């Protein structure tokens, strides 16, 4: 899942 | 190859973390090159620095959180500069950093600590280790353990060029749960750790067995985090008044 | 300089958490209060996981811990061997890279008996049978070190002997990549001279002990090589079982 980490690593 | 890797990692570390050991050492046990750092001892000294640069306990718990969130952001950027990290499965990039960040934070947190207290508010504040001990339970148990670890770690006398390489090694760590292509990370770590050794030997000829001493602390950091993780759930459930920035609440869920 | 033995012995007692005396007492020793927790079934392993901090991988990971501690204790032990400080930095590193796992497997014998080995600072005892039991190839980690241990424990060495041996293992001029080879061979001669003189005065009964012992430094070389390969293969076979980066580095190019 991890909505925010996904966001910071794109 | 490894010529760049060390230096590329170091550049990444200088680019993304505004507080570094050199900046922090100057400010600590320095004179007043312009202004020395505002000291926070009594609760009077805390408040008189809450409009200057920003219950009493919960103001601290919230302020800690804020810099953790900034640092996780700096760490996600730092990570994307580690050669090969970008190319990993995004899912893995995320797993590595979830478990990674608070180990990386407590290592780097050592750089602003000395035996008597720690730098806060980007080097403008200095909050005394004694005042933090002073706090009502369980807020007193937050920093002290990180101090204990710091004094041992600062004892190694590392420079930012060393710390950068170590934090990379901490992040790229294929024994985190839930990784898919474990292999591509283990190779990534081998390279980072080889360089870490070679670097320590040429840069600390005085202490040739620094590399082994350092790496046995990767274990102590895991412990320190776990112990932190428990104490955070307890503060989250002790005070309904002091909850957790959703990023931190997300790195913590199931750890 | 008849104290060289004693200085090395002091260094050996100062740096290593477990030694033969501590281990012999705990093994076949009365419950001074409580005897050491036995690990047979997979239930008995788990029962001791959170007690003092998959199934096969828990073992592979746990082993790693004490290896890592011991490398560090060994780098300190090494800096107490007279003349070691003065060696070329580069050589100090080469001697210890090849040295440590030999010194580990020698000292690992001191916690072993025919039935199992002491772990977790003397509080655990994990049965040789349970370790055989493990899924291939994890069963082939410990058994060979047991085989070696039984033969080595047979020599009946005391810690004062073992200290001198481990020093002799470390200061070893036939490691690959040594520069000042000569100044090490001198350093070994001194340590090994003392080792023999010590064995003659301490074990007058067994006057073939010094030669018997020496031919074990060879078996240890083998045992390590065989270990080193088996570990790389488990690291690369199982995505589930990683290797502490220190160990992965002491193994790199060996
Ligand atoms: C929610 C619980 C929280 O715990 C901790 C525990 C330890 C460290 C942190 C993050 N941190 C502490 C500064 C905040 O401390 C004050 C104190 C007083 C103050 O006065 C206004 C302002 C700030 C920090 N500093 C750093 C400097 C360099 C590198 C990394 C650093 O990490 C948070 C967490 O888990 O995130
Ligand atoms: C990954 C491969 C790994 O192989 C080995 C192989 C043999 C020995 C070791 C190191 N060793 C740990 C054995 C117990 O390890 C546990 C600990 C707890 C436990 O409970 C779950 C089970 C096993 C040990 N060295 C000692 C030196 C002196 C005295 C005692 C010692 O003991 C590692 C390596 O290369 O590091």
């Amino acid at each position: 899942r991890h909505k925010i980490l996904h966001r910071l690593l794109q | 190859d490894l010529k760049s890797l060390a230096k590329r990692i170091y550049e990444a570390y200088l680019k993304n973390f505004n507080m570094n050991k050199v900046k922090a050492r100057v400010i600590l046990s320095g004179k007043a090159s312009n202004n020395p750092p505002f000291v926070i001892h009594d609760m009077e000294t805390l408040c008189m620095a809450e409009k200057t640069l920003v219950e009493a306990e919960v103001r601290i718990f919230h302020c800690c959180q804020c810099t953790s969130v900034e640092t996780v952001t700096e760490l996600t950027e730092f990570a994307k500069a580690i050669p090969g990290f970008a190319n990993l499965d995004l899912n893995d990039q995320v797993t590595l950093l979830k478990y990674g960040v608070y180990e990386a934070i407590f290592a780097m947190l050592s750089s602003v600590m000395n035996k008597d207290g720690m730098l806060v508010a980007y080097g403008n504040g200095f909050i005394t280790r004694e005042f933090l001990k002073s706090l009502r339970k369980p807020f007193c148990d937050i920093m002290e353990p990180k101090f204990d670890f710091a004094m041992k770690f600062n004892a190694l006398e590392l420079d930012d060029s060393d710390i950068s390489l170590f934090v990379a090694a901490i992040i790229c760590c294929g024994d985190r749960p839930g990784l898919l292509n474990v292999g591509h990370i283990e190779k990534m770590q081998e390279g980072i750790v080889h360089v870490l050794r070679l670097h320590l030997q040429s840069n600390h000829p005085d202490d040739i067995f620094l590399f082994p001493k350092l790496l046995q602390k990767m274990a102590d950091l895991r412990q320190l985090v776990t112990e932190h993780a428990q104490l955070v759930q307890i503060i989250k459930k002790t005070e309904s008044d002091a909850a957790l920035h959703p990023l931190l609440q997300e790195i913590y869920r199931d750890m």
